[PDB]
């Protein structure tokens, strides 16, 4: 489960290969589904499969 | 300390100004080769963008109508500041906002401000700007903005909550805003908690200034392949 200051729901962690722009913490695919995400204290990207 | 100059020059509150794609990152979320549609207020493209001489200083107080957008272009970074609140002459808390010592600050307060303030510049002072406030309710410190380069900003106050957002380039014209895709990174996100119907600008004295107005629009904002945006369009301008 997750709680990432705030962003919450499920499923297994595995270390990104997506990029963020130093104006993005989150991201989503088509049709607007969380996928990767920044982690809010270290910058990494990680995959939430 | 105020330099009691009261320059008050009277030029009409309007100015044509070649405007477009001027938008600001509404999220932190990051989408590749999205077109996403936004309600939120930002500058219609080719709105009247209104366009003040300074030193002899146009400085009147001006509207901000649901928010506003502010640029100039100056090597030196003379102007240092805005004041935002609903009457800025003692009477409300106003924003002021602050560009010295290589940073950027910001206080909520009842401010006594002059009406022609000025940064004093050697060692500089607030004093120009204001003899005294009182009935404070927050204070924020960040990074500076400073890089004749163009720096252009975008200023929301919604639901007592503060927001810059910003993008600084070369410029080469400066009789009008530099047209082409910008989009604006978040400085700012203060809880403020007062009424913003009024605005005026801060200058050091040893000038001009850009400012538009936000409509509740929606914008196609066009990303690309790493979630950059590229494009954008104003829905319903024309
Ligand atoms: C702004 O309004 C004034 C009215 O005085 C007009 O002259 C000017 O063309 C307008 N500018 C734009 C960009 O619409």
């Amino acid at each position: 489960n997750f709680n990432f200051n705030g962003l919450t729901g499920t499923g297994v962690l595995t270390e990104s290969n997506k990029k963020f722009l130093p104006f993005q913490q989150f991201g989503r695919d088509i049709a607007d589904t969380t996928d990767a995400v920044r982690d809010p204290q270290t910058l990494e990207i990680l995959d939430i499969t | 300390q105020c330099v009691n100059l009261t320059t008050r020059t009277q030029l009409p509150p309007a100015y044509t100004n070649s405007f477009t794609r001027g938008v600001y990152y509404p999220d932190k979320v990051f989408r590749s080769s999205v077109l996403h549609s936004t309600q939120d207020l930002f500058l219609p493209f080719f709105s009247n963008v209104t366009w003040f001489h300074a030193i002899r200083f146009d400085n009147p107080v001006l509207p901000f109508n649901d928010g506003v957008y502010f640029a100039s272009t100056e090597k030196s970074n003379i102007i240092r500041g805005w004041i935002f609140g609903t009457t800025l002459d003692s009477k409300t808390q106003s924003l002021l906002i602050v560009n010295n010592a290589t940073n950027v600050v910001i206080k909520v307060c009842e401010f006594q401000f002059c009406n022609d303030p000025f940064l004093g510049v050697w060692m500089e002072s607030e004093f120009r700007v204001y003899s005294s406030a009182n009935n404070c309710t927050f204070e924020y410190v960040s990074q500076p903005f400073l890089m004749k380069n163009l720096r252009e900003f975008v200023f929301k106050n919604i639901d007592g909550y503060f927001k810059i957002y910003s993008k600084h380039t070369p410029i080469n014209l400066v009789r009008d805003l530099p047209q082409g895709f910008s989009a604006l990174e978040p400085l700012v996100d203060l809880p403020i908690g007062i009424n913003i119907t009024r605005f005026q600008t801060l200058l050091a004295l040893h000038a001009a200034y850009y400012v538009g107005y936000l409509q509740p629009r929606t914008f196609l904002l066009k990303y690309n392949e790493n979630g950059t945006i590229t494009d954008a369009v104003d829905c319903a301008l024309d």
